[PDB]
């Protein structure tokens, strides 16, 4: 299967370095030109790099000898060293393979790392059930006032994926809160359990919450 | 630079329709040898943009014939014939032509559905959380439209809005709807100064205003 994997994005203070990594396989990476897009928090999309199959690179002025790109087309690995980081650096970085044809566009994205530039330091979050006070009945989980993004938010170990979907995070007082919603038959619970799952990379935390109904 | 404006920023359209987005560059971008390399990419929420169609016209593999791009010059449009709840995300126009290449600031399409009430959940504190000294009181409003919509609160009937935080999520490619949190943050020792909690929802669906709320007497 065509892939790519991207990996090392991370918590990283003003000028401090970072290398990002990304796995190619199902295609001979060899012979396919690379590149280097990252995503903003506005959502724009912006070209950092590209490599040719020669070996050939080309960067954006703005990131012109601060970052370093290479390949290891023995272990089909791409990489990007970045060194001296900027706040304007945040972004999500998405590796994507080039197809030449004779000209060239981008056929293949992989899921992004993502790499926040920040003083801040980082902080792990606090994970608390949301239980009710017929038919359905709707459970959530409220993470709050960590940083940096992002954390993940799954149901039962992402076993329970439907009825679910998770607001997104908004920054207050330097930390970010978030809340999931899950729905499921009422006549499931507290019957079948419901628990979220809320892993946070940057604090390398990982708690499970059962979402146990409140009697008293 | 060649910079690429897109409009509109937004755009709504109903399932059938057709839906239109420009590109304008600030230069014309044909190459060398006669051809305008011209791309318009598509980025789901949660996933990683995927090419649609390339060289302005020419479809990439498993692209239906309901999309198609035209234009010449600093004009390009990308539309879609028949818009079904799966063309959601954000749509945005690249140019391999010059360096760098640079890509459109994107444009927003949004399915129009059905309006639909929201169904409200309110949610007391965990007892978790009280015993930090902090204390939140969630309420959701979910698969709802349009996306508009307002929410009060009330402790003992007695509205307050400072400490409230709300927040939407994108479209769900399902259900064409939108879902939207509140959540009240107060102290342990305020929180348990008061009784009735109510969260009240006003949507333009109906001029009676959804409301659920709990005692912490049950």
């Amino acid at each position: 299967e065509v892939k790519l994997v991207e990996s090392g994005g991370g918590l990283v203070k003003p000028g401090g370095s970072l290398k990002l990594s990304c796995a190619a396989s199902g295609f001979t990476f060899s012979n396919y030109a690379m590149s280097w897009v990252r995503q903003t928090p506005e959502k724009r999309l912006e070209w950092v790099v590209s490599i040719s199959s020669g070996g050939s690179i080309y960067y954006l002025d703005s990131v012109k000898g601060r970052f370093t790109v290479s390949r290891d087309n023995a272990r089909n690995i791409l990489y990007l060293q970045m060194t001296s980081l900027r706040s304007e650096d945040t972004a999500m970085y998405f590796c994507a393979r080039v197809s030449h044809y004779d000209d060239w566009y981008f056929d293949v994205w992989g899921a992004g790392t993502s790499v926040t530039v920040s003083s801040a330091k980082t902080t792990p979050p606090s994970v608390y059930p949301l239980a009710p006070g017929n038919s359905m009945v709707t459970l959530g989980c409220l993470v709050k006032g960590y940083f940096p993004e992002p954390v993940t938010v799954t149901w039962n170990s992402g076993s329970l994926s439907s009825g679910v979907h998770t607001f997104p995070a908004v920054l207050q007082s330097d930390l970010y809160t978030l809340s999931s919603s899950v729905t499921v038959p009422s006549s499931t619970w507290p019957s079948e359990t419901v628990t979220c799952n809320v892993a946070h990379p940057a604090s390398s935390t990982k708690v499970d919450k059962k979402i146990v109904p409140r009697d008293c | 630079d060649v910079l690429m404006t897109q409009t509109p920023l937004s755009l709504p359209v109903s399932l059938g329709d057709q839906a239109s987005i420009s590109c304008r560059s600030s230069q014309t971008i044909v190459h060398s040898n006669g051809d305008t390399y011209l791309d318009w990419f598509l980025q789901k929420p949660g996933q990683s943009p995927k090419l649609l169609i390339y060289k302005v016209s020419n479809r990439f593999s498993g692209v239906p014939d309901r999309f198609s791009g035209s234009g010449s010059g600093t004009d390009f449009t990308l539309k879609i014939s028949r818009v079904e709840a799966e063309d959601l995300g954000v749509y945005y126009c690249f140019q391999g032509s010059h360096v760098p290449p640079t890509f459109g600031g994107g444009t927003k399409l949004e399915i129009k559905r059905a309006d639909a009430a929201p169904t409200v959940s309110i949610f007391p504190p965990s007892s978790e959380q009280l015993t930090s000294g902090g204390a939140s009181v969630v309420c959701f409003l979910n698969n709802f439209y349009p996306k508009d919509i307002n929410v009060k609160w009330k402790i003992d009937g007695s509205e307050r809005q400072n400490g409230v935080l709300n927040s939407w999520t994108d479209q769900d490619s399902k259900d064409s709807t939108y879902s939207m949190s509140s959540t009240l943050t107060l102290t342990k020792d305020e929180y348990e100064r008061h009784n009735s909690y109510t969260c009240e929802a006003t949507h333009k669906t109906s001029t009676s205003p959804i409301v659920k709320s709990f005692n912490r007497n049950e």
